This record gives C-alpha cells, structure tokens and sequence, in this order.
C-alpha cells in the first residue's frame, strides 16, 4: 500500500469526474445531475433539521434483542475523541465481562494493536497511532478488527 | 435487474482482479423522482457464497460512501496520484465479505432527487429512505436474501438508527437476516461528548485553561448542529488555539494544496 | 540525521566499553571502576535517600531574583506527562502575560511545532510529536526551542 | 591541568571536525576518594568566546550525561549501528553554545568513589556535590570565568536545586555568570504531578475507569521515589494495563532486542 498522503482526496475527485469512469460505473446517467461530483456537500450538512441528542435508548434496544454491538475509535483523532466515547458508553452501565486490556496482531506479538473492554452485550476497541478515518492510518489493524467482529471473537490478548 | 448493473471493466484497473462488481441507481420515490446510487464490491474468496454481505455507510452528515469507504479507506481499489490509474489494496475488506458501498441521502455525490426540496434532511428520514433502499436492493439481487447480514460504519447517527429501523420492521421483511452493528468515530450523546471533547484537548495540550473552563460551563447541553451564540463563542476561541493541525490525525503531516474539498467540520 | 531506531541505545554501550574510545576520553584511566559503562546505575536509583516532595518554592526564588526560567515537555511522553507540569506550574498563579498559542518554526510556516504560554517570569512550551527525550524525535524544533531560550525571545507565532 | 584534558581525536571520528573538544576527571572529594568524569564539546561558531556555555544534566536518578545527553541526544556526534564509528549531528546544540556534559552523581557512567558509603545519595548532597565540581571545573579552566553561562537538562529535581545552590553563592563564587535555566519533561510537585498522571493515562486511554478513580482516591501524597503500599498496588494495575508500549513515547515501536539496558523507571 503507498506511504500516507494528506492531499489523497484530490485524486478520486478527479478519477469520479473522468466521462469514461461515469459510464462505466453507470452514474450520472445522460448528465442528470447539474452538479460535479464532490465528496461531501454542504447543502445537505448546512439544510439538516433532526438530529437525536442521545443514542443510548437506540442502543439498550439492539443489545436486548440480542443483535452484536461493537464499537471503535482512532485515537489520534480529535472530533470524536477517546474520551467522549468512553464517557458515553460507560453511562449505559452495562456489566464488565473482560476488563480494560491491551490487544496484539497474535497472541504471541510484541506491539500493541490498541486496547479493548468487553462488557455484557457490547465490545469497544481503540486503534493506537489512527485518525477519525482509521484504515488510511492503520490498515493491517483494523483488517484484523473486521474479521474479529465477523467471528464474534475478542481482540487477541497475549 | 442485475445484469445491466453488471461492471465489466474500469479505466485504469489493474491487471489481475477477480471478483464482481455491480453499480446502478435505485429509485426510492418515484413521485419526487429521488433515486440513490451504489458500488458492490464481492467477496475475493474462494467460495463467495460462503462470505457475508455488509453494507458500509460513510456519515458527515453529507459525505460519500464511495468517496471516503471506497476509494479511500477499504474499498477493493485506492486511486494513484495521476488521478486515473486504480491499484489494489491488500487490506480491502471484500477479502473477508461482500461489500455494499450507497452515498445516501440523495444529493450526496451521484445520488439525487428530482425535488430540491427533498434535500433538506433529518434522521428519521435518512433512516426511513436508506430502509428502502434496502429493501429495493434485496429484490435486485434476491441471491442474498436470508444471507448473514451486518451495517457498519463511520456515523454514530445513522448505523445504530437504520440498525433499529431493520429490526422493527423484520416481519415485513423476514429476507434480511440481520446479525449486528459496526460503529466507528461516532457521536452517542451531546451532553457527555461535549464534556469528553474540551477535556481531551487539554490533556493533549491543544487549548488553554480557560477555554477548557468556559466550554465547559456554557456548552455542554448544546446540540452540534444547532448551536447556541454563547458556546459558539467558546467553541471558536478552541478551534483558533488549536492552530493549523488536522483535527482528524493531530500528529500527521497536513495537506498544502489551498482549497480545500472540506468545508464544514463534518461529524 | 539517520531515522529514529528504538534499540539506539546499544550501540553507546558497545563504543563507550571499547578500550582505544576511553583511551583518547581519558576515562577509566588504569582500570580504575570495576564494573563496565552503562547508561544508568541501578544502585543509584536503589540507595536514594532524600527526594523532594515541592520544587515550587524553589521556582518562587528563582523568578523573584530575575533569573530566566524556561520548562519544556514532549508530548507523546506517558511518564512526565503535558498534563502533570501544566497542573504543577499553575499552582505557581502567575500572571499571564502571552496566552496559549500555536507557535511555528517561522511566522510563514505551516506546520504546527507545539504550543506555549508565557507568564511573568516563566516560559512553558510543549513539542508535538514528541516523546520524553525530546531532540531523539523532533531534533529541528529542540534546537529551535534553544536557540530562542538563550535570546530570551518567545516561540514565533503566525 | 587543562591541556592535559585536550581530545586529540575519537575513534571512527568523521572527517570535517573543527571544534575543541576537552574531557577528564574533577576530584571533589580529596579524602573518600571521590571524582566525576566530564566531556566538554566547544562550540562550533565563528568566534567560540562569544558564545555562551551551558552545563547540560540528564537525570533518573542515575542516568548518564554523556550516554543519553551527547551521545543519543544533543551533542556533535551520533553512534553507527555498528558500535564502533561515529556521525556529525546537524542539529547539534554546541552550533550554538560551548557544552559541558558532567556524569553525576559519582557511580554513574565512568564517575566514581573510592569510598562505598558514597553511593547512597540524596537531593541536596546531589546539588552540593555538583556545585563543588563546578567551582573546580572554573579554576582548570580560568579563561570561562564570567563567560554567560547556563543549567539546562532532563531533571525536575536536579537543575533547579543545583541553580538555588549556584544562585546563593553568588558573592563566593562570582566567575559564574549565572543568567538562567532550561528544565526539560521534570517531576515538579508529588501531589499534582500524581493527578496529572492517572488523568492523562485515561484520557490517552492507557488505563480503566476504576485503576483512575483508585489511583486518584489513593496515591496524590504519596511520594514517587518512596511510595506506600497501598498506592503501588493501583500503580502495578495500571502498568499492567498499559501493556507492550515504549512508556517515553507511546506510539513508537519497541525494541526487539529484549535484554533491555533500563532496568528500573527512570523519572
Ligand atoms: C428525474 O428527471 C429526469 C428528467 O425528467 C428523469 O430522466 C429522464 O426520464 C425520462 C422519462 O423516463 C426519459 O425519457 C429521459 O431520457 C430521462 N433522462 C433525461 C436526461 O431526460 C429521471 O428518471 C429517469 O431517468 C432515466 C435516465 C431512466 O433511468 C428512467 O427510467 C428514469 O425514470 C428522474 N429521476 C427519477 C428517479 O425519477
Ligand atoms: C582511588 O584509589 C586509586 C588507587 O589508589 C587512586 O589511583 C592510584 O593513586 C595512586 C596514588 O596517587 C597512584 O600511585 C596509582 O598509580 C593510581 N592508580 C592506580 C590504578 O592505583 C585514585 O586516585 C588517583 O588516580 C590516578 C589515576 C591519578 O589520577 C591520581 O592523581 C589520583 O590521585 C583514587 N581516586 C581518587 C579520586 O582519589
Ligand atoms: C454529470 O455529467 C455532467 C456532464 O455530462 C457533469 O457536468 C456533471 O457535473 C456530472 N455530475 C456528477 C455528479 O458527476
Ligand atoms: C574500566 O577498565 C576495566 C579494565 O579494562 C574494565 O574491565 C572496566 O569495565 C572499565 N570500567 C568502565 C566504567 O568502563
Ligand atoms: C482530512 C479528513 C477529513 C474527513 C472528514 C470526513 C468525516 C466525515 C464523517 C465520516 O464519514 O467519517
Ligand atoms: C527508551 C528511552 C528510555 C530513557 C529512560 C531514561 C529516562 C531518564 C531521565 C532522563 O531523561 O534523563
């Protein structure tokens, strides 16, 4: 995979905007939309109207039905950071089932991954050195995080 | 149906891949003429059939799935920096499952609607139309109707919403067999993350001591997207303190090319 | 300068015991210390008798007799951390005569190198991206930061 | 006296070196037997007499001078990964001062007594020990005598304790032109520094919930070189939950070569 580039996003608005690339992605289909392709738009960020101020009765309902809740963060990143999540997650009082504890690659592994808690009914995890966008950061680690969740299987301690 | 989603081939792919891929337009309201679009990236597996179907949603509010998830975070494929040649990533997660990227709401990326007045949103409504993509996908490509199914990604909003949306109305469609949630960087609750955020930047040494006590006292309570003039005042005295880093990776090298695609401190 | 190596410290211990290197030191003249060079002494650290519990009223004679008094932290540092001398020198309650800012390496620079606070009669100045020995990780800002101690003048701002 | 201290040349020494270079041993205590080893690097500079000097101290205690401070740190040269041959450090800090690293207190490095009882030290015995050197070092060295001259260096104890001893003596030995101090990353004050520390962790997330409410109901008070019972049970936790990491520099990565040379945490 190529080093880190902070200026990255530059590079798919150009490749989504190529006419070629369109039509074989069957987009914008006889240039019905007036506008280029942007990443994000400020119109739709700017006009919102409802946005919930508590999530936390959302989740108490998915854990009862028995659904699996996991749930993560970069921790160089500092629009949600560590500390918001943790004090939000820790306000649904649920019971520890494995304490606070640091996760390797492979038990046998010597750098530490991040570090995890396990409590009835949801597992939060945290990815050392990554950002807001965990994978441009971290790659390898939150690989092995997806195929964990998949499992149902906890972050390897040693 | 699916065979003229079909994607045969894109500029600049490299030369060995070996799963499918599909993209198209699902009309959700045909009164209003609004209709969202998607890129399906299969498992790069021996048995696809085996693999699991997640669907994958980028948050903002307003941001692109395809933009940020698929080109530059798990997709199959990350852009050169020519800006037309792709090359693939061996940490893409359709190695482990089948991936569903839709920019929704309609008005982000190629998602559109033919009423403007469509694009003014809320999330009951992100909820409800992404619901009904869903389901009009599932009849699309019915070969993944009963399939393990998981929602994952970056919005603290709209997974644990469409999650509970799914859930409730399982008896009307029995097909999705829906297995759990992946939520990543996200806001759970305004007033706790609003006390965590003054408190982290200053023990990492990004604010002084009295914005931290200022924001404290008067923001705490405050909604992020409807913010009142008293803690707008706090909020902008931490942001000048904190000076130009990347809010989003605050030890990472910054960008010099001036103007900027993002506008707006997305969530 | 060569990148940073975390088992550096290796490869001091070998040249420092090499005879010909305390030869042209004039160290260890005759074979007079039986044990070898190492980097810190155990015995030391273990027989350590009186220990301070306050600096600060030491900091209170020093200041009021006109001395120049600069403190400086890395902050990716976990065992003096940014948080534990910004809560000690603020007991101190001097006055702020500059507050909080990000500071750079020229006024037309980019990059953020820390932050710093003056007060009257203290300087504080934090070194992003660094950990506790702080010219091992960020060698260009530390000798930024001396160069501006010994002219008494602050870290520039934008 | 002095020109018996001249470093005519190091081993695997680079080739451009133009500086004066001066190292060797300072009796303080005629009678036990005592003495500290120094190495003086000279400044690199148009016209050396103009530029300052400044004494540099790294800390632990216990922690050599030379092997941390000129060695991995500030000084003109840097080691090779062979262990034999030397390399000019650009951002070397003698391009701006003349800089004397002494080893202290003597048991460290190549400073030694001839009487064992010597190597149980103490804070002031510390400060007064190196006081003394300082006033031998001036006298072997006379042309330094009112040269500007600073303490710099990685102790919170050390460097402001040594220039309250180097301060009240002004009128003894006045050929120290004492203008100020350079404190880096130091213990400033138990009770604060502790909070700080189960704070920061938290906030860096290093530690649970309930190791920081322990740690901060029972160890503020309590002394880091002497610490009770009841808060190194707390401490010993947190250690534990911190796992595989650098201490010093959280995000780097570890040293594989595992017979590690730092054997106890060093402040
Ligand atoms: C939004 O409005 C546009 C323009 O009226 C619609 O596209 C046009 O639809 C008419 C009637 O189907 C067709 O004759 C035009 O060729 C077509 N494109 C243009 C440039 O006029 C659009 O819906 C239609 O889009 C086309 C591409 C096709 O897929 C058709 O099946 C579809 O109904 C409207 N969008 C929606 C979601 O209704
Ligand atoms: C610690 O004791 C040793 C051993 O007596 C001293 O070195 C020896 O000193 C005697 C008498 O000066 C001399 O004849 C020996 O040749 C000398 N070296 C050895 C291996 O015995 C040492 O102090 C002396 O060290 C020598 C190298 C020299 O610098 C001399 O000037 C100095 O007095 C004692 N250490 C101290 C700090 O006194
Ligand atoms: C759609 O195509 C037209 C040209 O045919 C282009 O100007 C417009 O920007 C495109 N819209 C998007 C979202 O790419
Ligand atoms: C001093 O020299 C002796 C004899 O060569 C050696 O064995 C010893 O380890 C040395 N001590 C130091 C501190 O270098
Ligand atoms: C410099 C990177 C900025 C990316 C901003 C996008 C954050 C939007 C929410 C999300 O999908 O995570
Ligand atoms: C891996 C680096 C460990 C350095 C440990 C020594 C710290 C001692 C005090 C000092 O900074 O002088």
């Amino acid at each position: 995979l190529p080093p880190y580039d902070p200026c990255a996003v530059f590079n798919s608005i150009n490749y989504l905007n190529l006419p070629e690339v369109q039509t074989a992605l069957h987009a914008n289909v006889s240039g019905i939309v007036e506008y280029p392709w942007t990443v994000c738009s400020n119109t739709i960020f700017d006009q919102w109207g409802q946005a919930a101020d508590d999530l936390l009765p959302v989740y108490r309902e998915l854990i009862q039905a028995g659904l699996r809740v996991w749930v993560y963060s970069g921790d160089t990143d500092s629009v949600v950071p560590v500390s918001s999540t943790r004090r939000s997650l820790a306000a649904l009082e649920l019971p520890v089932k494995t304490s606070w504890y640091p996760w390797y690659m492979a038990p046998t592994e010597r750098e530490v991954g991040g570090w995890s808690v396990q409590y009835e009914g949801l597992t939060y995890v945290t990815v050392r050195g990554a950002g807001h966008l965990v994978p441009v950061h971290r790659p390898a680690q939150a690989f092995l995080l997806f195929k964990q969740f998949l499992k149902g299987e906890p972050m390897p301690a040693e | 149906q699916q065979e003229d989603d079909r994607i045969l081939g894109l500029p600049g792919q490299p030369n060995g891949v070996a799963f499918g891929m599909y993209g198209g337009y699902v009309t959700i309201d045909d009164n209003n003429g609004r209709a969202l679009y998607y890129w399906f990236q299969e498992a790069d597996t021996a048995d696809p059939a085996a693999a699991p179907l997640v669907l994958w949603l980028n948050g903002g509010p307003g941001c692109s799935s395809i933009g940020l998830g698929a080109m530059q975070e798990l997709g199959a494929f990350r852009v050169h920096t020519n800006g037309e040649s792709l090359l693939l990533n061996e940490y893409a997660w359709n190695k482990a499952a089948n991936i569903l990227f839709a920019e929704s709401p309609a008005g982000v990326g190629f998602s559109y609607s033919n009423t403007s007045s469509d694009l003014s949103m809320g999330d009951d409504k992100m909820a409800q139309d992404t619901y009904t993509f869903l389901v009009k996908w599932f009849e699309r490509f019915p070969h993944y109707n009963y399939r393990e199914f998981y929602i994952a990604g970056e919005s603290g909003h709209f997974i644990p919403q469409l999650s509970q949306v799914v859930y409730r109305n399982r008896n009307n469609s029995p097909f999705i067999n829906f297995q759990g949630l992946l939520v990543s960087s996200g806001l759970t609750n305004d007033h706790e993350d609003m006390i965590g955020m003054f408190e982290s930047w200053w023990h990492h040494g990004l604010i002084s001591d009295e914005t931290r006590d200022s924001g404290l006292k008067v923001c705490p309570g405050t909604s992020f997207m409807h913010p009142t003039p008293e803690c707008t005042e706090v909020w902008n005295k931490a942001l000048a303190e904190q000076g130009n880093i990347n809010p989003y990776t605050i030890y990472t090298p910054t960008c010099d090319r001036e103007p900027s695609p993002y506008q707006r401190r997305f969530w």
